[PDB]
């Protein structure tokens, strides 16, 4: 169970939100899509779970 | 939200404005330069346009 949860909190797709996104401030200049975790991709970043 | 341990208790309005705005602020559209909303009507495959 602790193998199970530590997995699936540890790989997951999380959305963040985006920078300067609408509604804006009435002098916003940039806008920037934010990216946050995202999926493991081999087997050293699975056998690094904590 | 919460219930002080003072007494004094704590609403929603004290820490965020409540409005009715919109789902999505992406899209806005002016007609000759004010204000409008629209339809995009598309037309059904095989279907008479007239």
């Amino acid at each position: 169970v602790d193998v199970i949860t530590a997995i699936k909190a540890q790989n997951a797709q999380v959305a963040a939100g985006q920078l300067g996104g609408t509604p804006p401030v009435k002098g916003q200049q940039l806008n920037a899509s934010i990216i946050a975790q995202t999926r493991l991709t081999s087997t050293e970043e699975f056998g690094k779970i904590l | 939200l919460k219930v002080n341990q003072d007494g004094s208790r704590v609403l929603l309005r004290d820490v965020a404005k409540i409005e009715l705005g919109g789902e999505n602020y992406d899209i806005i559209a002016e007609f000759n330069g004010q204000p409008a909303s629209g339809l995009g009507i598309k037309l059904a495959t095989g279907a008479n346009a007239l």
